[PDB]
DNA sequence: TCTAATGCGAGCACGTGCTCGCATTAGATTTTGTTTT
């Protein structure tokens, strides 16, 4: 249905639009979650019939994502709910929010794999591992294993592990086997992924170059430098045209164009190649003489000869110093250490699952593994699809291959009439390394049509509504000679573009400024960049808030600096905090050589094992113990040979107490020794606060330069402790044991602002989603990552596993060929993520661009652009995009054709831009005295009494906050390790007969005395009733039960006007009748028995006790508070008096009087 | 419980604590991690530091004592397994080389002995426990096994001491928990063998069950008192009369609890279940929903001033949000303050910035912190200059002065006193160019090595350097057996070097970092590459050996101790004498038109060769010291003065070479001596590039960094200078040791490290934690040396002298 | 770990001059990071 509501036709569409699936190609700064939202809204809030939130499943990048989808979604509610009140419906989606499926896919894997446990082996209480936790199970299964291989000792083995490690070890091999490993969980079956190794390499001499897989990058990389050759060779012969160009020389480029060309005609046949390349030869340059020439011209053409010259001999020795036949028959020699190195991933996978099932563990990876599992569709799946009527997927451009495979099967129905809704942008896919896969989005793109006819829908939103025109303008200026072709990966045209939709009030400084800096580069680099801040903090930069519309004057908050790595980030944030400027950025490393990092982990080292020379004086020379080095020194000089620890106690054995260093030494040995008993008892986390109270250290740290940062430091590692108790528990041992496992590997932490007035400098990466006013991108004249091109092996998602031919016992190796081809293809696919780098770097801002990079020499760079920028076409070379290995190589050109720095409308592009040539040379108390002496400050200060007041305060109740409420008579009295049951004889104890012969006393009829047959009668239905144990009902003595009542207190009992037994009493009693200084506290009981004659009231008691005239005395005190407290609960409470006390003992049938 | 202890709260949490800090319950699942993982490491030591193994009625503190030095014994000899159950006694030896042997000392017997001691009473008690274990075939029988061991090790006395010791010191809720402990083992075990006492179960389920018991206990809810701060939940915990309450973590997704279904029955089994006729508890929408009920009756209870409060972001810095309870709040009271709770002071009025300053300990810990915002020109409140001046009017200040002298807290160190400095060094300073390298590279470095003599816990791990004395001593045996059989290098086989090189492994290997290469079978793998390595080195110093004119005088040279040549000996200021004793490679005499030629070639496992930068800053001085020593002791050890022809380094290693041509055997065996070419400094001019290369005739070499033209002249790619450049070099070095000695007995131990070409000798130190460097904090950096070309450094010396 | 400058001789073009072809060392430079409870 048609309707209008300030959308545009696009986010139109992306909302109403339903049948089939649909993928939304959002734009940078176009409002995808606002009309994300509104879609789920509409579904939620309809009128004709709606459905529940819980039938969706909104799947996000990160958390953030989700939580802000949740408000945003409830304040819609929110709106629904005042203009429909009344609706129950739209009430109950409120509360049914909190339980919404708007999660990240990993939660939601997390929450199937808790509901459907049972499907897989799996434990429905696993808990999913910290990764430096489960690399350490893997690195320990990767030993055992490695062990157990050796063991064996098969050839095959042997044979993988002299190719690919060192001469002195085999960790090379085990880092091979975590990256292959690694490499394969991003498939669906990495299993099969695996055993697809041995295709690659299952050939012969028989088999054709040309029609293996891995030759279409083989291909068009010598279709490219041949056409890259010819080219560098036209404008050679061009240069022969112009005046002051050589004309004879041309000849021999004429010439050269033609062995080029020649070679062109074959490129298809790779057999030709090898017999026509290595052939081809440059004759011996025409040497121009005269002074009607051009030295700069005559000497750059020779330049460009060479450039086809290097060109040739790099395909060359890339491809045709062997036959094809050679070729082929060495990547057929290198199959078995191929099967071998399979079986062995394979071994580790299966080695590191079991481990990890052992103590009820997965991954983030067998998050997604554990649930695809579960789902294959099958009851499950069927459920999922029933239950969501609709899956919303954000960020599609960055899912891989297991969460699509877990996406297209929670997804009911076809592609033709699917449920899944998938919004995302190619060109902001930045993570291939995190191996995702953005062509599983343009595969998709390709595939839908703009209509919904038989198929997908694509709806393309080019609007931006939150950056300015000069903004835009810059970047579709600058990547529409960028993006494109194998550099870019998607063609950038119209209807890809982006299109201005935010009203802007004009400014004449948001042009786009370009900073090159001739010749630490990241010394002048940060200083240009903080010049131009604080002429831009200076002089008045209104910033335009476009919801208010409403100038102000800008703040530190609006200033962001881009980097392409956090390297580069420590020293500009110095240099900016130097000038003057707020700079606050984030660390994902660097967390284990901060100074109280190390002197704190020193401290928890030395309490594990004080004989550590190194730590114990770490601890001694930081400011917790303070000795200096004439200190350490001397304790040093008490025992050269012994441990540091020993000469420490000898120099306390034979120190004196008058000495300072003995002061320190002591006091530090009476706290080490304390927190040694106090380690053994308590956790690790409660062992280092107890250290920071004792110590004061992070008082100490947060008193010094950064100090705000170090007491962070030193909170974090209490945090990482308490987090640490759920991985293996407790203990300094695991827990040290764990910290050195985690930094002996190379394994790091965070350093772990956001309030106004800061710089942000942070990672193009982390910018995603993020937006600011003004931003600096500085590093471009650095080069990419090219690390990963390397090593002598290779991982592929389609070709899989490539090495170099390596033969240990001849110390001979040389690249195989479908290796080459992967770092081909890896390069432009390298390059191609690198650019996108750069594109949601510039998309980033919404008023004014700082472009800023760094290089040798102006002139001939700017040469070296011009020489790029020479073509008609709007896409610049493929081959010298393809040649780029700094982002200025890919700015620098396109700028180059630009009317600021080539006719036609290139130059006519609203884009404007300021460039500026800088050079490196045009960039170059009393009360702390007082506080020093420990002298109190002069001065009459306004909370002094009140300060002093409350130093000096004191509980008033303070007392009685650690006196126990509820007591006993024991206890009151007052103020044995047993054996298990199984190791004792049977039963029969005195506690048990004293309470067997109580409950008789307790449950006797007081009606009348009776006999022994009545007695017995009794027993046998407390037998009967389960009342009495049948080993207590067994061993009983039948006399004592008889004698009590035949005594006088039994008599006076039987006769009464009232009885009770069993009563039982709280009595409140003042603080002071127990505690000597200074409120009830409570005192329960059970009086045994009470009865009333006409003479008043009388107490009764049993006792069990060992007797059988002078034990009358010491039993008389033995249960006197007792007496004393429970006639002072009837006394107190009842309100009446108690005449006298009896308590009757079984042993002999004695009864004494109190 | 942190806090409420630091801010002196008195408080009862209706919840009850774990054992699982208990020494009781650590002590029992550490013993069955012993007996699992056949004693391991760290099951052992966890097994023994919970105290209750130690021996009855000994000083703990000196038990602790002996623990330690054998858990450092069993890191570096990797003991493990049967090793611990064997007869054989712990061996130790402090200082062990493979280039000879010696004879305990009798305080390397002492140590042994106590060593040996401190395994005699850990073991046993353990051992018999996994005697009965294996035998034990029911569960009735293993827990007897596993009381027994209690018993045995007289477990209940040494808790009824440590409770004792507790109520001691006042601790008596500390001392409680010893005997709920013990009574929790015990219950623990009797319903075990009450359900499966007969049944027969494995080892592996017994401790599963055991460790799924231990995870379960609980000690019994403190009592409450009659006035503390009552912290619960909101869902089981009751009130009364409350008159203050303090409603926490009010964030989305806590406030209200997204609830768990997880169980048997799903919440469309239960709803299903509900539409049946068979009620049972309730689903997740239902106590979702039962969650304001929950919030009302929180919020209704206190009787005075209700606290809702939340926090923004996590304890890593994850953003938290705020709850809808929050907003509806904002709703019912739209004109009440939202109040800021934080540690930052500066960020609140003064009169809630006074409310921080309720006792001693933290009012000190935050204005030490207002102290540094002062300093940072920051008009601090003054409520804390008064709490600072009352810190100062009351007897405990020097307390407070020490935590506030931070402020003026710089990484200084102070110079050794005289006195001091000559009482550590010594009267007489017998090092080594090492040691003056270290120096030169880093004084404080020098003075935690050679000064405090601070060493790091040993590992039993194969380093490099163990690696490379390896290679030393092999080579050196390989040498002796070669004159003991009248061979030369020359004379060496294929097959007659791969047999010499690997029998030399053979008799060095049990003698190598602690037997490390004998432990495993991947160990014994590192064995033969080790002994392929040799092997190769063997063969290319046979054809090194036909092609050149030097004859090997003295391998492994020592000058200095007991060496035949005598020790280079300096005078210093301070009266103290400086002998350096060191051992020299190689040294190869060649006669010529020149006279006598001497060279020196040091054994490297790098291929980088002389720096000239590095020697003037003294960080590379070696070589030039063993051919300075060479030269001038030439006459009285061999027979008349020499003249220098160069030093070099050799690249011991077994190469890959990486040909993008199809090589013959020929070629690849041309292609592998290449990489042997040494790296160095030559001495300019013809004859002695030729006696270091014979066979060169014309163009470059392959054993040496030099070449020659048709003329005969070296060409400017050679790595050779004058003899004036060599005395030059030499003089500086000395020059260097002078220097670098008389600082060292001045006392100078300052923190300057350098940094050239991007590399930090930080990297390679141990001794980080000590000095404690820290860039940000001034008066502390890098001492920048600018990596110039050799004649430059030449020049400096030049105009030096 | 791959990229750029250096040394010197060989042969090709206009006996001498100059460009190429080879072989090497130094040499400079240098990551990205969600995800659970
Ligand atoms: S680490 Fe760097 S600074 Fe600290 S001592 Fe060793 S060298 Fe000197």
């Amino acid at each position: 249905k048609p309707a209008d509501s300030t959308w545009t036709d696009d986010q139109w569409n992306a909302i109403v639009s339903t049948g089939q699936d649909i993928l939304v190609a959002a734009a940078a700064g176009s409002g995808k979650t606002a009309v994300l939202v509104e879609r789920m809204i509409r579904k939620i809030t309809a009128e004709e019939n709606p459905i529940d939130v819980d039938r969706l499943l909104v799947v996000t990048f990160t958390n953030a994502s989700a939580a802000e989808m949740k408000h945003r979604i409830a304040e819609a509610l929110e709106k629904e709910l005042v203009q429909r009140p009344g609706s129950l419906h739209i009430r109950r989606q409120l509360s049914l929010l909190n339980r919404a499926s708007i999660s990240t896919l990993h939660s939601f894997c997390l929450q199937v794999l808790k509901k459907y446990y049972y499907l897989i082996d799996l434990d429905p209480g696993f808990r999913i591992a910290d990764q430096t936790e489960g690399e350490l199970i893997g690195d320990e299964v990767l030993d055992e294993l490695f062990e157990d291989e050796y063991a064996k000792g098969e050839k095959a083995f042997f044979e993988l592990v002299d190719r690919y490690t060192t001469d002195r070890h085999d960790l090379d091999l085990q880092f091979l086997v975590k990256q292959v490993y690694e490499y394969s969980r991003s498939h669906p079956n990495p299993e099969a992924w695996l055993e697809s190794f041995v295709h690659l390499y299952d050939v012969s001499e028989k088999s054709a170059i040309e029609e293996l897989p891995f030759y279409q990058y083989v291909k068009e990389d010598i279709a490219m430098v041949l056409n890259g050759a010819k080219e560098k060779l036209l404008r050679a012969l061009e240069l022969t045209k112009a005046p002051g160009g050589p004309a004879p020389r041309a000849d021999n480029f004429l010439d050269d164009l033609a062995q080029i060309d020649e070679l062109i005609q074959h490129q298809d046949d790779f057999s030709e190649l090898y017999k026509r390349v290595p052939a081809v030869s440059f004759k011996r340059a025409k040497a121009v003489k005269g002074d009607e020439f051009d030295p700069a011209l005559l000497d750059e053409a020779t330049d460009l000869r060479n450039g086809a010259k290097k060109l040739l001999e790099k395909l060359k020795t890339d491809y045709f110093t062997r036959s094809p036949e050679q070729h082929l028959k060495s990547l057929a020699e290198m199959k078995p250490v191929i099967e071998t190195l399979v079986q062995l991933v394979i071994s580790y996978g299966k080695r590191f699952e079991a481990a990890k099932q052992e103590k009820s563990i997965i991954d983030f990876s067998d998050l997604e593994h554990y649930c695809l599992a579960i789902l294959t569709p099958s009851e499950a799946a069927r459920f999922y699809q029933e239950q969501f009527h609709e899956v919303l997927v954000d960020e599609y451009q960055d899912t891989n291959l297991v969460q699509e495979s877990i996406l297209q099967l929670v997804t009911s129905g076809p592609e033709e009439t699917g449920n899944l809704f998938m919004v995302g942008d190619v060109k902001q896919s930045i993570y291939r390394f995190r191996l995702a896969e953005p062509l599983l989005f343009l595969s998709k793109y390709k595939r839908f049509t703009e209509s919904g006819e038989g198929t997908g829908r694509k709806i393309d939103l080019n609007k931006n509504f939150r950056s300015r025109a000069d903004i835009l303008d810059s970047t579709n200026f600058l990547f529409k000679q960028l993006m494109g072709g194998k550099i870019g990966e998607v063609d950038y045209d119209e209807q890809a573009e982006l299109k201005l939709g935010a009203a802007y009030p004009d400014n004449d400084e948001t042009e786009t400024e370009l900073l090159l800096i001739d010749n630490e580069t990241v010394q002048f680099e940060a200083k240009a960049i903080a010049k131009e801040i604080r002429k831009l903090i200076s002089s008045p930069f209104k910033v335009y808030d476009g919801k208010k519309k409403t100038h102000r004057n800008i703040q530190y908050r609006d200033i962001v600096i881009l980097l392409r790595s956090m390297p580069w980030a420590p020293q500009i944030m110095e240099e900016l905090r130097a000038q003057g400027i707020p700079v606050y950025a984030n660390l994902t490393s660097g967390y284990f050589e901060a100074v109280e990092v190390a002197v704190a982990l020193s401290v928890l080292k030395v309490i594990d094992n004080p004989y550590q020379d190194i730590p114990l004086a770490s601890v001694l020379r930081s400011p917790i113990v303070g000795a200096d080095e004439n200190e350490l020194s001397l304790i040093r000089l008490e025992n050269k040979k012994a441990p540091y620890y020993e000469a420490m106690k000898d120099y306390l054995a034979a120190g004196d107490r008058s000495d300072e260093l003995y002061q320190k030494l002591n006091t530090f040995y009476g706290h080490l020794q304390k927190w040694r008993a106090f380690s053994k008892n308590h956790s690790v986390s409660e062992l280092i606060w107890e250290v920071y109270r004792d110590t004061k250290y992070m008082d100490y740290v947060g008193g010094m330069p950064g100090g705000k940062q170090r007491q962070a430091n030193l909170r974090v590692l209490y945090d990482r402790a308490r987090q640490y108790e759920s991985t293996a528990f407790r203990g300094l041992f695991r827990f040290l044991r764990f910290i050195e496992r985690m930094q002996e590997r190379g394994d790091d932490l965070g350093t772990a602002s956001e309030q106004e007035d800061v710089v942000r400098l942070m990672t193009i990466h982390s910018s995603k989603g993020l937006e600011f006013p003004v931003v600096f991108v500085a590093g471009l004249g650095r080069n990419f990552n090219m690390m990963d091109l390397n090593k002598s092996y290779l991982l592929d998602k389609e070709l899989g596993f490539g090495t170099k031919y390596i033969h240990p016992q001849l110390r001979i190796s040389y690249p195989t060929l479908p290796l080459i081809a992967m770092k081909k293809k890896m390069r432009r696919e390298l390059l191609s993520e690198e650019l996108r780098v750069l594109y949601v770097a510039l998309t980033r801002a919404k008023e004014k661009l700082f472009l800023i990079g760094s290089c040798k020499d102006h002139q001939k760079q700017l040469a070296k652009w011009q020489a790029s920028a020479s073509q008609t076409d709007w896409l610049l070379p493929e081959f010298d995009r393809y040649q780029a290995r700094t982002y200025l190589d890919f700015i620098g050109p396109a700028l180059a054709r630009h009317r600021d720095l080539a006719h036609a409308d290139i130059s006519g592009h609203p884009a404007r831009f300021a460039v500026q040539m800088i050079h490196s040379y045009d960039l170059l108390s009393e009360r702390l005295e007082a506080i020093r002496r420990g002298e109190p400050v002069p001065g009459s200060f306004a909370f002094d009494e009140k300060a002093r007041e409350q130093l000096s305060w004191t509980y008033p109740h303070q007392e009685v906050t650690q006196i126990r409420t509820k007591q006993s008579v024991s206890e009151i009295k007052r103020k044995l390790y047993r054996r298990p049951a199984f190791m004792m004889k049977k039963g029969l104890t005195a506690a048990e007969k004293g309470t067997a012969m109580h409950t008789v006393m307790q449950h006797i009829p007081l009606s009348h005395v009776p006999s022994i047959e009545e007695a017995e009668q009794t027993v046998h239905r407390l037998y009967e009733k389960e009342l009495l144990t049948e080993e207590q009902k067994d061993a009983i003595d039948i006399e004592e039960i008889v004698q009590f009542f035949h005594t006088e207190i039994g008599g006076q009992l039987i006769g009464a006007k009232w009885k009770d037994r069993e009563i039982p009493f709280s009595l409140a009693l003042p603080a002071k009748e127990i505690y000597p200084d200074a409120e009830p506290l409570l005192v329960q009981g059970i009086i045994d028995c009470l009865y009333e004659t006409e003479d008043g009231l009388y107490l009764l008691a049993y006792k069990s006790d060992r007797i059988e005239e002078g034990a009358a005395p010491i039993l008389k005190k033995r249960y006197e508070t007792q007496i004393q407290l429970y006639t002072k609960a009837v006394e107190q409470i009842a309100k009446t008096k108690v005449k006298g006390c009896a308590l009757y003992f079984f042993d002999g049938g004695h009864i004494l009087t109190l | 419980k942190e806090v409420f202890a630091d801010y002196e709260i008195p408080y009862f949490i209706d919840g009850k604590a774990s054992m699982l800090n208990h020494p009781l319950i650590e002590f029992i699942r550490s013993s069955l991690d012993v007996l699992k993982g056949n004693w391991r490491y760290e099951a052992v030591f966890r097994c023994v530091k919970t105290e209750l193994l130690f021996p009855l009625n000994e000083p703990k503190a000196k038990v602790r004592e002996q623990v330690d030095q054998l858990e450092n014994y069993c890191i570096a000899y990797g003991i493990k397994g049967d090793r611990w159950t064997k007869g054989d006694r712990f061996q130790y030896r402090r200082f062990v080389s493979l280039d000879d042997d010696f004879a305990q000392t009798d305080q390397e017997i002492e140590m042994e002995n106590m060593l040996n001691d401190t395994r005699d009473w850990i073991v046993p008690p353990l051992f018999q426990l996994q005697k009965r274990m294996k035998k034990a075939k029911t569960v009735q029988e293993k827990a007897e096994a596993l009381y027994r061991y209690l018993e045995e090790t007289d477990v209940p006395l040494k808790l009824d001491q440590e409770r004792q010791r507790a109520e001691d010191d006042g601790r008596i809720i500390e001392a409680q928990q010893h005997q709920q402990a013990w009574d929790a083992v015990i219950q623990l075990l009797e319903e075990f063998v009450e359900m499966m006492g007969d049944d027969e179960i494995s080892l592996d389920l017994f401790q599963q069950m055991i460790e799924a018991g231990a995870e379960s206990l609980t000690f019994s809810l403190i009592p409450p008192a009659l006035d503390q701060v009552f912290v619960g939940n909101m869902d089981l915990s009751r009130m009364y009369g409350t008159s203050c309450t303090f409603v926490l973590g009010a964030n989305d997704g806590v406030l209200p609890a997204r609830p768990d279904e997880n169980g048997v029955l799903s919440d469309d089994d239960r709803e299903w279940l509900k539409t049946i006729g068979v009620e049972l508890s309730s689903g997740g929408r239902e106590r979702l929903l039962d969650e304001h009920f929950l919030i009302y009756m929180a919020f209704s209870s206190p009787s005075d001033r209700l606290y809702v409060s939340y926090p923004i972001a996590d304890a890593e810095g994850k953003t938290l949000l705020p709850s809808m309870i929050v907003k509806r709040l904002e709703e019912l009271f739209p004109h009440h303050k939202e109040r800021l709770l934080t540690n930052e002071p500066e960020q609140v009025s003064d009169e809630e910035q006074l409310m921080y300053v309720v006792n001693k300990s933290v009012a000190q810990s935050f204005t030490a912190s207002q102290l540094r915002l002062w300093t940072r020109e920051y008009d601090i409140s003054d409520v804390w200059w008064s709490t600072y001046n009352v810190l100062m009017s009351e007897q405990d200040r020097l307390q407070s002065k020490k935590l506030f002298s931070s402020l003026f807290f710089r990484n200084e160190v102070k110079q050794l006193e005289r006195s001091v400095s000559r009482q550590l060094y010594g009267e007489r300073i017998q090092g080594s160019v090492s040691r003056m390298e270290t120096f030169n590279a880093c004084p404080f470095s020098h003075f935690a090595s050679h000064g405090l003599h601070l060493k790091e816990r040993q590992f039993f791990k194969l380093e490099a350097p163990d690696i490379g004395q390896l290679f030393h001593s092999s080579l050196k045996l390989i040498s002796d057996r070669l004159r003991d059989e009248k061979l030369d290098w020359r004379d060496l086989t294929k097959e007659q070097c791969e047999l010499f090189s690997y029998d030399a492994v053979e008799r060095l290997a049990p003698k190598l970092q602690k037997e490390i290469l004998l432990s495993s079978n991947r160990h014994y793998y590192v064995k033969e590459k080790l002994q392929k390595i040799v092997t190769r080195v063997s063969g290319i110093l046979s054809e090194h050996a036909k092609a050149s004119g030097f004859v090997p005088i003295g391998l492994e040279l020592g000058f200095g101790g007991k060496g035949p040549l005598p020790p280079l000996t300096f005078q210093l200021k301070n009266g103290c004498t400086m002998e350096l004793v060191g051992r020299i490679d190689r040294v190869d005499k060649a006669e010529s038109s020149k006279g006598l030629l001497l060279r020196i070639v040091a054994y490297k496992s790098s291929d980088k060769g002389l720096d000239l930068a590095e020697v003037y800053y003294g960080l590379a001085l070696q070589m030039l010291t063993y051919l300075d020593l060479s030269i001038t002791h030439s006459a009285d050890w061999l027979g008349m003065r020499a003249t220098p022809a160069g030093v070099l380094y050799f690249h011991i290693h077994d190469p890959m070479i990486q040909s993008n041509l199809p090589l013959g055997l020929d070629e690849i065996e041309q292609e592998i001596f290449k990489k042997f070419k040494m790296k160095g400094l030559l001495l300019g001019d013809q004859e002695v590039v030729r006696l270091m290369d014979t066979t060169l005739q014309e163009g470059r070499s392959n054993i040496i960094n030099a070449g020659l033209k048709k003329d005969g002249s070296l060409r400017s790619d050679s790595a050779a200078v004058g003899e004036k450049e060599f005395d030059l070099l030499t003089k500086h070095v000395r020059r260097t040791f002078q220097e670098a000695g008389e600082q060292i007995t001045d006392g100078r131990v300052s923190i300057e490290p350098y940094k050239m070409k991007n590399k930090t000798p930080c990297t390679y130190c141990a001794f980080k934690s000590v000095c404690q460097f820290d860039e940000s904090l001034e008066e502390n950096e890098y001492r920048p040396l600018k990596a110039e070309k050799d004649k430059t450094i030449l020049e400096w010396i030049k105009k030096e002298a």
